[PDB]
């Protein structure tokens, strides 16, 4: 499948911000609820 | 008539990269965070 | 404007798009559940405490990954997008029933989530065997909400199956036969046939389970006259057709991808593919009691059933060897979907061979409900069905969206996905052989080390799907278009451009016999 | 420039070794010197020098077969990103071992596993090949 | 026949052949099948 | 069928007096997909057919696909060129290694 | 023309290999994961009562 | 001198036949390697264990350390 | 019972698990063979520069293509059916023991003569004696004579359990209102460790089975002592 040159091409820094955004937005809630299970067990 | 073309056959606008990145991460993060909060709920029950 | 386009939609492409979105969300829900399971099994001890919440997570992982990730995406999404495009139809035959099937799906998901939220919890496994699923061990509303989730998903998929069979059989051009259609069309025809032939059996089974729970019947109560072996018979009479449903459109997708990216004009032995798919479909209906080799059946009955597993092993062997045979002398283009298809071939071969090891009832005495079974069904489901979903997604993301993915990120995603799943599910063979049973929240110390290794592999797969999301965003962060597609003459869905318009085939195809 | 919406109907210059003679010329519109080359083309090829040959072959086609089969080096950066992301996975697991996971059960320290191993060898647990068959029951040591 | 400027044409140009091959056919002269060369011509005037 | 009627049918098909571009391209595109390095009389007929309808660069990719359809072993292409040299210097067609199209 | 992969690919290969091996030997050796190794030839048996 | 005529027609088929011969030999080699490494040593280990086995002495060695709940 | 870094099965004590282990080695050698075929072919035939992308004879190899997996499946299935019929002989047992799987514990009835019955619960982790096993030690071990045919009738009071001992090659469903049969023999004395294999609630991981197999005279002394 042939591909056109990008209409709005991204650079390396914006892709780094994107991968960091996915990592932080996926690891804050699950990591927060996994960071203290014994608090939910009435510590 | 409805829009025809690339990026317009989708139920969400793709004309900006950053608001769509925020949209994807909140949608798929709500998906990833639902069962964790469920498990928090049955731990908080008893 | 939005409501009439999406909530009131009556064409197949929009419903396939909504399938892709909903199944991506539900798949990531299931991935979170799988990470939770492997987090309990990582180190010895109880991170969550009791086994009840762990069984709730296990059952939720099974239902969410079966009926809400592979099922809607694979069958509904790829069939609705491609089947009227492959056969040259303007739309489905009954588009309102297709829209109703989609909109019944998130009610079923909400009922499943509410089943998990109610304090009893549906911690029974995805087998909903009584008297564990009765009103004594699980006196509450979790099992009932689970039963109605299965009812809604079943009605959704019967409606979709009816719509698919009538739009394949009838909406062809009047010159083409059924043996001139593409292979994915054949796979979804046979899939829809077994769907409507198998789903009412579990519908009746869980209806009788519901009446046993709340209407004081004794269908499966041993103190009243019934027995749970009847429930096991009906459940697995649906259940092995269900996993053949889970694997057959994957066969169509990998056949299409291997045919395309090798440069071939057609798969080798099209009649062999068609015959083997109808043989697998006809022969998956009489193999169900290989799931009950330890219930105490007759020895002659299990002899018949293991012979039935051998004769169902032969035609998929014909399919995988012909998949090998259509790689002969082809211009092998090293696309990412090619890597997904070759990983499909190898890992699905390994999973099927472990299933053949399990198929002997003599060794199924030893290996029943151990982790050897878990390795078998994950090497078929979580590798074959997932790799076929990814192969179809990578191959048809130019068609669905209009933009092309970054192939370098796609090859990296395949690499870490392959490493993660192979490190997750290879020590489970050793844990099953050593003798750790299924559904265990804590194990003895001798099962520790492989469990530790297995837990690490799950996180790698998390990284895989994490960067997968970035891949999708990168396409919409690039907006690189498609001038052209190679081999557009053989494949009909690529002939209207990327993406195709709302109204296609108003002027239909011109094909003649005489 | 931007071409109209019939980019799918008309055939395109497809560049692969499976299709050696494409149906579309790569350079559609031609300059005046290229029309002079095409006018000269009707005569014999003996009066054609090197530069006219290579420029008309570049007019009709994009790449030779040596250019399209070249070994570029993307597999190294694909597996390099792979080992990046597996390393980030490993540091995520360092965090999860540090904070999420609690203490190990008490049956894993050295005295308990020593008495455990003595009970393994004492009860002769699986002594044909696996564990108690790797121990000397006369010298009271492991098998060498 | 057609009502537009082009139509998708599917050729089964030998019998007992599985894969139909599809090609766009426009106005003007007779285009050919892209493997067999049977001539197809478009006359767009029907209703 | 066997060798000689294959060779005779292809050399008569490429020596069509009213040859045009579409069917020469279709003959080459069907010939390349065969499990067969083409016999040098067929390639001779194809080169003269390219000369008949006044096309140069198609003949250069004809020579290129004879070069790279042989595959790994390299005893085919110098043999085909060493048999086709009277054709190669009777039409003015230039060989791909001398045109600089094999230096990547 | 020098493409992206030509020297950056060697750089990413070297960096990925060294980063992965360093972080995995840290997470397998240093963070106190009890691997539950095979006790053959390694433990001495202690007399339980 | 000049070059002879090599095989022009179909080396894919002859490559397939020589490598399908190699495929059968190497696959039988893998199967025989696993068998002669694992399966037959296991069978002869079982034969060596059970051919000269006394169980009264084995039970006496187990019961001399106080493991059974029935023999004190 | 299991040891760390174990790859294969637990080794055999009953004759049945010796034949099961030999058949497992046979079928895993077959799986290794055909996986070597698939892997070597897929590694071979993507690694060439020769091409053949034209019409090919669709049906000229299917007879061998169909009879080789059929004959290998027959070669698998014949010893499978042999050992499948090797578990349903005339038993003529010596002892009959009845197990009932109560709600997360086991109960044992030796009631051929002088009716004896007891309960098996796990010794908790905090109350383990030194040297014992976590999650695998019971209050009352289940004492049987060795190298004898012993009938073992398995059921449960309320829900589905699975009475399983892997090293003796036994795994039988404990179904309420239904009495399944197994036979158990041995060749060595000692302690054999199994646990439940069917989902049975919130302590499903927490019911083990300990089979202590002793000589006949010590089994008689134990039976006289426990009553
Ligand atoms: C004013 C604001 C701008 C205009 C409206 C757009 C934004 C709001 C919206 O309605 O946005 C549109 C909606 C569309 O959603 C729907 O229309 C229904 C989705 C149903 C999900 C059910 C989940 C379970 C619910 C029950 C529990 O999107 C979402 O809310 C989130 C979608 C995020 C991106 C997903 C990318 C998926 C990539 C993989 C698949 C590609 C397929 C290509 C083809
Ligand atoms: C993708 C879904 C899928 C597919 C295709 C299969 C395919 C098969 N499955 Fe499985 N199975 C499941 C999903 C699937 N299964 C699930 C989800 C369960 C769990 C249910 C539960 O909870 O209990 C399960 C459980 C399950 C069990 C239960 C084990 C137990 O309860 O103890 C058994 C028993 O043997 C079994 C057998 C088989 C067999 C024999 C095949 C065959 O169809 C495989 C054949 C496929 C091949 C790829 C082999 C062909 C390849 C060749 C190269 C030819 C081989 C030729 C020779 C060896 C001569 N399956
Ligand atoms: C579709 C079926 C499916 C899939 C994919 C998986 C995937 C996984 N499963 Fe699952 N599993 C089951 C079906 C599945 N499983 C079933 C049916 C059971 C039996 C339950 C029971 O005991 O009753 C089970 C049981 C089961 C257990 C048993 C727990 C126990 O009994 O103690 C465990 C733990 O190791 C486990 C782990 C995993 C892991 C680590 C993955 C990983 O592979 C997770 C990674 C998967 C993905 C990341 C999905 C891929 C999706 C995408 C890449 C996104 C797609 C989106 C787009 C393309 C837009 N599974
Ligand atoms: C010892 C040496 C090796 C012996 C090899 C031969 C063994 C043959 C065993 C055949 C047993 C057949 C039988 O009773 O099947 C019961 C089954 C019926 O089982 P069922 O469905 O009634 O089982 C339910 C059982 N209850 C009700 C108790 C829960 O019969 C059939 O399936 C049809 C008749 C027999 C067909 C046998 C064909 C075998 C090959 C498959 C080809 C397709
Ligand atoms: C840090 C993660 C983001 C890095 C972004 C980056 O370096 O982008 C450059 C390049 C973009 O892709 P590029 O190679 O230019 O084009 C594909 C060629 N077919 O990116 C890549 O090709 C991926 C490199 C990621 C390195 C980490
Ligand atoms: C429970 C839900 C039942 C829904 C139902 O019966 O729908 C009937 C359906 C509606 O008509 P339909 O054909 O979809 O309209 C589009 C083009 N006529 O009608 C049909 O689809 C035709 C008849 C199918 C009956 C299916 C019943 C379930
Ligand atoms: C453990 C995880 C392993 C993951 C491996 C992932 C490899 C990704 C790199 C890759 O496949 O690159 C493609 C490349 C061929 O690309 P290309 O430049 O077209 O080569 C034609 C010859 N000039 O190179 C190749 O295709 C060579 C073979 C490497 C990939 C094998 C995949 C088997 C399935
Ligand atoms: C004599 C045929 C035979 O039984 O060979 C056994 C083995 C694999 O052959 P197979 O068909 O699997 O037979 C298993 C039968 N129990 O075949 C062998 O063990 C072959 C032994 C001879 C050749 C050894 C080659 C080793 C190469 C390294
Ligand atoms: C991939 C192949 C298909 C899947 C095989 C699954 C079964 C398996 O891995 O069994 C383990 C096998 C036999 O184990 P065993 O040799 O008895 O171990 C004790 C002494 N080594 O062990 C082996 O075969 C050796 C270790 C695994 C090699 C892979
Ligand atoms: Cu009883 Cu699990
Ligand atoms: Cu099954
Ligand atoms: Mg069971
Ligand atoms: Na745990
Ligand atoms: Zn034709």
């Amino acid at each position: 499948v042939s591909a056109k040159p990008a209409k709005t091409p991204t650079s390396a820094v914006e892709q780094a911000v994107g991968i960091s955004a996915i990592v932080v937005g996926f690891m804050v809630p699950a990591g927060w609820v996994l960071a203290h299970l014994e608090s939910y067990k009435k510590s | 008539h409805y829009e025809e073309g690339p990026g317009k056959n989708l139920p969400f606008s793709v004309e900006n990269k950053w608001r769509l990145l925020a949209m994807m991460t909140v949608y798929f993060g709500s998906g990833f965070a639902a069962p964790f909060f469920i498990v928090r709920h049955q731990l908080l029950k008893k | 404007m939005f409501i009439n386009r999406w909530l009131f939609s009556t064409n197949h492409k929009d419903i396939g798009t909504l399938y892709l979105l909903f199944g991506a969300w539900a798949g990531m829900v299931g991935t979170a559940l799988s990470i939770l399971i492997r987090a309990e099994l990582g180190q010895p001890g109880a991170l969550l405490g009791d086994d009840q919440i762990y069984n709730v997570i296990v059952t939720a992982h099974a239902f969410v990954m079966i009926f809400f990730m592979v099922m809607p995406m694979m069958i509904g999404g790829f069939g609705n997008w491609l089947v009227p495009l492959m056969i040259g139809a303007p739309d489905m035959a009954f588009p309102r029933m297709n829209n109703m099937s989609f909109w019944l799906l998130p009610p079923s998901f909400l009922l499943l989530l509410a089943s998990s939220m109610v304090e009893a919890g549906a911690g029974t496994g995805w087998t909903v065997y009584p008297p564990l699923a009765g009103n004594l061990a699980h006196a509450g509303a979790s099992v009932d909400l689970t039963i109605f989730s299965l009812h809604l998903a079943g009605v959704s998929s019967i409606l979709g199956a009816i719509n698919f069979i009538t739009t394949i059989i009838n909406m062809k051009p009047p010159a083409m036969t059924q043996y001139q259609t593409p292979l994915f069309v054949w796979s979804v025809l046979i899939t829809a046939v077994l769907l409507l032939l198998s789903l009412p059996v579990l519908a009746a089974g869980i209806t009788m389970l519901l009446t046993d729970r709340n209407l004081n019947t004794t269908f499966f109560d041993p103190a009243g006259g019934g027995d749970p072996i009847l429930y096991q018979h009906l459940f697995w009479f649906f259940g092995h057709p269900e996993v053949y449903i889970l694997i057959l459109p994957g066969f169509g997708i990998i056949s299409h991808v291997v045919t395309y990216y090798s440069g071939k004009k057609e798969p080798f032995g099209y009649m062999g593919m068609v015959w083997a798919m109808m043989s697998i479909g006809f022969l998956g209906f009489i193999v169900w009691a290989h799931h009950m080799f330890t219930v105490g059946l007759d020895v002659d009955t299990r002899a018949y059933f293991t012979s039935a597993t051998m004769i169902i092993a032969i035609p998929t062997g014909v399919k995988v060897f012909s998949w090998l045979a259509t790689l002969h002398g082809g211009n092998i283009k090293w696309s990412p979907a090619m890597l997904w298809a070759l990983g499909f071939i190898f890992l699905f071969t390994v999973g099927g061979l472990t299933g053949i090891v399990l198929s002997n009832s003599s060794l199924d005495i030893v290996l029943h409900d151990t982790y050897y079974v878990v390795a078998h069904f994950h090497y078929v489901l979580s590798m074959g069905a997932v790799f076929a979903i990814m192969a179809g997604f990578v191959h048809w993301f130019p068609l669905f969206s209009g933009f092309t993915l970054d192939d370098t990120w796609a090859k990296a995603h395949f690499a870490i996905m392959f490493v993660g799943v192979n490190m997750t599910f290879f020590p489970q063979h050793f844990l099953g052989l050593s003798g750790m049973p299924r559904r265990y929240s804590d194990y003895p110390d001798a099962y520790t080390t492989w469990n530790t290794v297995s837990s690490m592999g799950s996180f790698i797969s998390l990284t895989a799907v994490l960067i997968m999301i970035f891949m999708i965003w990168e396409a919409f962060a690039s907006k690189r278009e498609v001038m052209s597609v190679s081999y557009a003459s053989t494949n009909l869905e690529w002939l209207h451009g990327c993406p195709p318009p709302y109204h296609t085939f108003e002027e239909p195809t011109y094909v003649k016999v005489k | 420039s931007v071409v109209k919406s019939e980019d799918y109907a008309f055939p395109t210059y497809a560049d692969r070794r499976d299709y050696p003679l494409p149906d579309v010329a790569h350079v559609t519109m031609l300059s005046a010197s290229q029309k002079a080359l095409k006018e000269k083309e009707k005569a014999d090829w003996s009066s054609l020098s090197r530069d006219e040959k290579v420029q008309l072959y570049r007019i009709q086609f994009n790449e030779s077969f040596a250019e399209m089969n070249r070994g570029t080096n993307e597999w190294k950066t694909v597996v390099g990103m792979a080992m990046f992301f597996i390393g980030f996975t490993a540091l995520v697991l360092i965090w999860e071992k540090s904070y999420v996971y609690g203490p190990i059960p008490h049956t894993f320290d050295r005295d308990w596993v020593a008495m455990q191993t003595k009970r393994m060898l004492d009860m002769k647990a699986n002594p044909i090949q696996g564990f108690s068959a790797k121990w000397d029951y006369d010298k009271n040591e492991w098998k060498k | 026949p057609s009502i537009s400027n082009k139509r998708i044409v599917g050729c089964i140009c030998e019998e007992d052949n599985c894969t139909v091959i599809w090609f766009w056919l426009h106005k003007g002269e007779s285009q050919r099948c892209p493997n067999c060369g049977t001539h197809y011509k478009l006359v767009p005037h029907q209703m | 069928e066997t060798d000689e009627e294959f060779d005779a049918r292809w050399v008569t098909y490429f020596n069509k007096p009213d040859i045009d571009a579409w069917e020469l391209r279709k003959g080459m595109n069907t010939l390349v997909g065969y499990d067969l390095v083409p016999e040098p009389k067929i390639i001779d007929a194809a080169l003269r057919a390219c000369r008949r309808l006044n096309d140069f660069a198609s003949a250069v990719r004809i020579l290129e696909v004879v070069k790279d359809k042989a595959g790994p072993h390299k005893e085919i292409y110098p043999y085909v060129i060493q048999e086709l040299r009277p054709t190669l210097n009777e039409l003015g067609i230039s060989t791909p290694e001398e045109l600089g199209l094999d230096k990547v | 023309a020098p493409s992206f992969h030509d020297k950056y690919g060697n750089a990413i290969l070297a960096g990925g290999a060294i980063f992965c091996v360093s972080t995995w030997t840290y997470t397998a050796t240093q963070i106190g994961i009890e691997w539950n190794m095979s006790p053959v030839g390694r433990v001495t048996p202690k007399e339980w009562r | 001198a000049l070059l002879p005529k090599p095989q022009m027609r179909g080396l894919l088929a002859k490559r397939l036949r020589v490598h399908i011969a190699g495929a059968f030999i190497v696959a039988l080699g893998v199967a025989a390697a696993y068998k002669f490494g694992v399966a037959e040593p296991r069978k002869k280990a079982y034969a060596e264990f059970y051919r000269n086995y006394d169980s009264m002495k084995d039970f006496e060695e187990m019961r001399k350390a106080g493991i059974f709940q029935s023999a004190k | 019972m299991a040891y760390p870094f174990q790859l294969g099965l637990q080794d055999a004590t009953s004759p049945i698990m010796e034949e099961l282990m030999n058949f497992h080695d046979h079928t895993l050698m077959i799986v290794f063979l055909i996986s070597s075929l698939v892997l070597y072919i897929i590694s071979l035939m993507l690694t060439t520069k020769l091409t053949h992308t034209s019409t090919m004879d669709a049906q000229e190899v299917e007879t061998i293509w169909t009879i080789l997996p059929a004959v290998i499946l027959i070669m698998i299935a014949l010893p499978s059916l042999r050992i499948l019929y090797m578990m349903d002989e005339i038993n003529n047992p010596v002892l009959t023991v009845k197990t009932m799987g109560h709600q997360w514990y086991w109960s044992y009835e030796y009631t051929d003569y002088e009716d004896l019955c007891f309960d098996s619960y796990m010794i908790p982790t905090n109350d383990l004696k030194p040297g014992e096993l976590r999650l695998l030690e019971v209050d009352n071990r289940v004492v049987l004579p060795m190298e004898l045919p012993i009938r073992m009738l398995i059921s449960s009071e309320d829900v589905l359990h699975s009475w399983a001992v892997p090293s003796l090659g036994l795994k039988t469903d404990a179904i309420p209102g239904r009495l399944n049969q197994a036979t158990v023999t041995s060749n060595r004395p000692g302690l054999f460790y199994g646990q439940c294999s069917e989902i049975c609630g919130s302590n499903h991981s927490f019911m083990p089975i300990v089979l202590e197999m002793v000589p006949l005279k010590y089994f008689e002394n134990w039976s006289a002592s426990m009553i």
